[PDB]
RNA sequence: UUUUUUUUUUU
RNA sequence: UUUUUU
RNA sequence: UUUUUUUU
């Protein structure tokens, strides 16, 4: 069997011995959680309530509680996301190439096809915030159905419905096609949000920060403080571990009273 | 030196990560919580009722689509609700005095604290089906266990290069049930390596 | 040799019956629900 | 003993039990009684569901008696 | 998508969501050209039949 | 009001006395009478007229299938009413074609009725209709919560004097039984002994919560299901009736407008009837 | 079909439709109003009661 | 550390 | 036996 | 809101 440890029995926190130090005697000190970085997402109350009427007015929030339960609904993220959207789609915006080259660029920037949820950016049937007005992309529409439909639609939907604003702007998309258009007044508005860039800005709030030697030292304790991966695992039986806490309930208070008993009595008879 | 404006490059991989002296810096992180507990308790009762009323019209999959819940998550809501109600109607014991491990006790405290700060969720926010996306899930994701290699080296040429050797599936033994009786359970051992089926 | 099944597996399926698709019939409400797959404008 | 176990699995014909089958005369009548009792018990529980009461007292000391199925 | 369609057909026939039953529609059929798709569709049918008709209600042996 | 709480102001009445929850009626047998149940079924059957009828299937009759018998003890079919509707005889609508057609229709309807419950079991409210009520239920309850919060100070201050009349009286008896007399005690300690700071704070907190716990409708241990059970069941009775008489009681002499409002006011009658304490 | 993209603020999540269930419309309405608040939502409070 | 399950990557 | 407290 | 924090 394996009993007591045969070795240095170095501490989990990684501190040295000696006088005027946290640790005095050599030991493991596995129970000492104070030295270990832990969050505080709860709340603490006061020791005395001066108010006459019993009320929970002593409850206070913790500093780490605000960041422990965030919400992706704050207003100051949409503005930043919109700006990054324009800078992320610049490769295809200034790509004065054919449809084959433009399509490939958009595919890498946003994976989308059959059986996948795409953002709809770049598709002919989508509204985009273009710098200047431009006509829709009516190149993909059939020519046989539009020509036969232009006569049956009538004057109501041939010169006042869509053609009244189909050539108001000088610029156009995919060349020009005055013959082929959409007589019906179907507005292709609305869009969809991205799943890659949106998830990055949302998580940005979790990494924000608010005779001396030239070069600052790097104590070992620092490493183990935050990181929990490099820390030795527990080996003692759970039963013993749990019993240690119970022992301290009545032991600890006695030590505090024993110290002040001598100091207080000395002053009452000599001082 | 090179142009590649995308979000799956070597430098862009694992965005918002400490690379340098900031690794040792302490940082607070959000506390995870299961979806089946963040939903409004009120809605849980409603969902359970439907399930128990008409399983045919209200199937496990159809019920979760309206409220945006996964097939696995919705199953736990009915199971956890059932037991809570059973002990109350029968006058056996109160939920608060119920015996349970310490792992669940801490979870209950987080659930109450989650709503006290933000509030309960009226409707779940999760996708029913998965989607193939580039994400970092552990250290076993960015590794090839078949060829046992990290760096792929290939010849640079415009002409068609010969393809690589495809892997074969691993044949393992399995078991099936043929006859089941209250006093006996018969099973069959399948051996895919046997040439003769018979 | 240990990649594909032999001739024994193929022969067994012929006898077991594994080598108009579906019909959901409800007496009183719905006549029949046939899922036959074929050409429409053939 | 090996034959009996294999018989239930359907691999081989079921072997006869001890003393044969023709002598099994009293067991046939006894088995019918057990089967009849099971069917009769079913009829009893039918009525319960209509007025299921988790808590049922009695006219002795107002004692509580819980009911649970399995 | 397959499960949606199949599941929807059955309800129409029975007219569950109707205060006043008006039996007019008593014939629903599905036609698919693709062999692959056809096969898949069949599978869906099977699942639909389960949990609806009392003659095809399965139950695990341990709980049965 | 109770004699103990006789000092309650006008501004604090509705708090301790929760109103009777709008139109919350239940259908469970725990709060129903023989007379009421009979009346409700009668009111439904009165739509038509008949004298002669035939037995029903859902009544023993050499039961052989697990379809037409008592269902499993689910928390949707435990309340009393449909056991008194299924076994009901097949009523008529009121020579040669006048009788042959009437019989044929009834016989045909019989078979469909039988299988109505065989496949499906929920033919009441629609998906949106079910959800509609739910929305409103939450909304109405949210209001009460808001009120409480606003009136926090009022409630707490009120309860302070409540505990004074109980702690002082209760402590007086305890000292008399335990102690001997309070005549030789210091006057300064007389007030503290009768109203200690421990019991006063503990009783006030317990009494403060007493006033709370209103709106017991959305109660976890079977408090939500009660509304749903009583809501959905309404539609089921109507449907059942119609099934029996599909094409034998009306000659299609009304449009959709009349039919839509015909079943509107009908429900009103039922709710009043069942929801009554005479 | 793409050109110079101008940054524009949109709220695809809060977009009522003719196919959404009644419960979804209700749930989204309350959530939208909470994020638009500029007096309570965008504030930090230490104590729970207004002390 | 799973009520009605003898099933469950429970954590 | 006390203190705190959705 | 439960003999909750609280510990043979």
């Amino acid at each position: 069997p394996r009993g007591s440890h045969r070795g240095g029995v170095f501490p989990v926190s990684g501190l040295t011995w000696g006088m005027n130090r946290p640790y005095l005697k050599r030991g493991l000190y596995q129970h000492r959680r104070d030295h270990i970085f832990t969050p505080r997402w709860g709340t603490r109350t006061a020791n005395f309530n001066p108010s006459a009427l019993p009320d929970g007015s002593t409850r206070r929030w913790e500093n780490d509680a605000f960041k422990a339960w965030p919400l992706y609904g704050l207003p100051h993220h949409v503005k930043l996301y919109a700006v990054n959207e324009a800078r992320y789609l610049v490769p295809a915006a200034r790509c004065t190439a054919g449809p084959e080259i433009t399509q490939y660029i958009l595919n890498q920037l946003d994976p989308g096809g059959a059986g996948r949820n795409c953002s709809g950016i770049g598709r002919p049937d989508v509204r985009l915030p273009l710098a200047k007005p431009a006509a829709p992309s009516t190149t993909h529409l059939p020519r046989h159905l539009v020509q036969i439909a232009r006569h049956v639609m009538g004057e109501a939907g041939e010169k006042v419905r869509r053609k009244a604003l189909s050539f108001a702007s000088t610029l156009s998309d995919q060349g020009f096609s005055p013959d082929v258009f959409d007589p019906f007044g179907t507005p292709l508005s609305e869009r969809s949000r991205i799943k890659r860039l949106y998830n990055l800005v949302c998580e940005a709030d979790s990494w924000r920060v608010k005779k001396a030697a030239l070069v600052r030292d790097l104590p070992l304790a620092e490493i183990l403080y935050s990181r929990h991966t490099h820390r030795l695992q527990s080996r003692r039986h759970p039963f013993w571990i749990d019993m240690g806490y119970k022992k301290r309930i009545v032991r600890i208070p006695y030590l505090y009273r024993r110290r002040v008993a001598k100091e207080e009595a000395q002053e009452r008879e000599f001082g | 030196q090179n142009r590649f404006p995308v979000l799956n490059t070597a430098e862009n991989f694992r965005y918002w990560k400490d690379r340098g002296l900031d690794r040792l810096l302490p940082r607070v992180f959000p506390l995870k919580l299961p979806a089946h507990r963040r939903v409004d308790p009120l809605l849980r009762e409603y969902i359970f009722f439907l399930h128990s009323m008409d399983p045919a019209r209200f199937s496990i999959r159809k019920l979760g689509e309206r409220y945006g819940l996964k097939e696995r998550t919705v199953e736990l809501i009915c199971r956890e609700f059932s037991v809570a109600e059973f002990l109350r109607r029968t006058e056996l014991a109160t939920p608060y005095t119920r015996r349970v491990s310490r792992e669940k006790a801490v979870l209950r405290m987080k659930e109450a604290l989650f709503s006290l700060k933000l509030g309960y969720d009226q409707l779940g926010d999760e996708d029913l089906d998965e989607q193939e996306e580039h994400e970092f899930r552990g250290f076993r994701s960015t590794q090839d266990w078949i060829q046992r290699q990290n760096i792929e080296v290939e010849m640079m040429s415009a002409f068609p290069l010969p393809a690589k050797r495809n892997p074969l599936p691993k044949r393992v033994d399995v078991d099936v049930t043929v006859h089941n009786t209250p006093k006996l359970k018969v099973m069959n051992w399948i051996d895919p390596n046997d040439k003769v089926v018979f | 040799d240990t990649a594909t099944a032999g001739e024994a597996a193929r022969a067994l399926e012929r006898e077991l019956g594994l080598s108009l698709l579906q019909q959901i019939e409800l007496p009183g409400f719905g006549e029949i629900n046939v899922v036959h797959g074929d050409l429409l404008s053939g | 003993k090996m034959g009996g176990l294999l018989g239930n699995a359907g691999l081989v014909p079921l072997p006869p039990p001890m003393f044969g089958w023709r002598t099994k005369a009293r067991y046939t009548l006894l088995e019918s009684v057990m089967q009849k009792q099971e069917k009769l018990r079913e009829n009893q529980l039918r009525e319960y569901f209509k007025t299921a009461e988790p808590v049922v007292y009695r006219q002795v000391s107002e004692d509580r008696d819980d009911v649970e199925q399995e | 998508a397959a499960e949606i369609l199949v599941e929807s057909a059955v309800e129409q026939l029975l007219q569950v969501d109707a205060v006043d039953p008006n039996y007019t529609l008593r014939k629903i059929t599905f036609v698919d050209r693709d062999a692959t798709n056809a096969a898949l569709l069949a599978e869906a049918a099977q699942a639909a039949k389960r949990a609806w008709l009392p003659e095809h209600q399965v139950v695990p042996a341990p709980v049965y | 009001l109770p004699p103990q709480w006789w000092d309650c102001p006008e501004a604090l009445v509705e708090f301790l006395l929760p109103p009777p929850v709008e139109n919350f009626f239940s259908v469970d047998g725990a709060d129903l009478d023989r007379g009421r149940v009979e009346a409700v079924i009668r009111r439904v059957y009165t739509h038509s007229k008949a004298d002669l009828a035939a037995p029903a299937e859902p009544s023993a009759w050499s039961s052989d299938t697990a379809s037409a018998t008592g269902d499993a003890p689910a928390p949707w079919l435990q309340y009393p009413e449909p056991n008194a509707l299924w076994p009901n005889p097949l009523l008529h609508n009121h020579e040669a074609d006048a009788a042959a057609l009437e019989a044929k229709q009834l016989r045909m309807n019989k078979h469909r009725l039988e299988h109505l419950w065989k496949f499906a079991r929920s033919y009441g409210m629609s998906w949106d209709a079910l959800d509609e009520v739910y929305i409103r239920f939450v909304q109405l309850k949210r209001s009460r919560e808001a009120q409480w919060e606003a009136k926090r100070g009022e409630i707490l201050q009120y309860a302070a004097v409540v505990a004074a009349r109980e702690v002082r009286e209760k402590r007086k008896k305890e000292i008399e039984e335990a102690g001997m007399d309070l005549a030789s005690v210091q006057p300064e300690h007389r007030e503290q002994m009768l109203l200690p700071r421990s019991l006063y704070r503990k009783q006030t907190r317990r009494l403060f919560f007493e006033w709370r716990r209103s709106y017991l409708a959305p109660w976890r241990p079977g408090g939500l299901q009660k509304l749903m059970k009583a809501v959905v069941t309404m539609r089921m009775l109507q449907r059942e009736t119609r099934e029996r008489f599909l094409f034998l009681d009306e000659e299609r002499s009304k449009r959709r407008e009349e039919r839509e409002e015909e079943q509107a006011r009908l429900e009103e009658e039922l709710v009043t009837l069942l929801q009554r304490q005479a | 079909a793409i050109d110079e993209v101008i940054p524009e603020e949109i709220r695809p999540e809060f977009t009522p439709y003719t196919w959404k269930s009644p419960l979804q419309k209700w749930a989204e309405e309350l959530k939208r109003k909470r994020l638009t608040s500029h007096n309570v939502y965008e504030t930090e409070v230490f104590l729970h009661p207004p002390a």
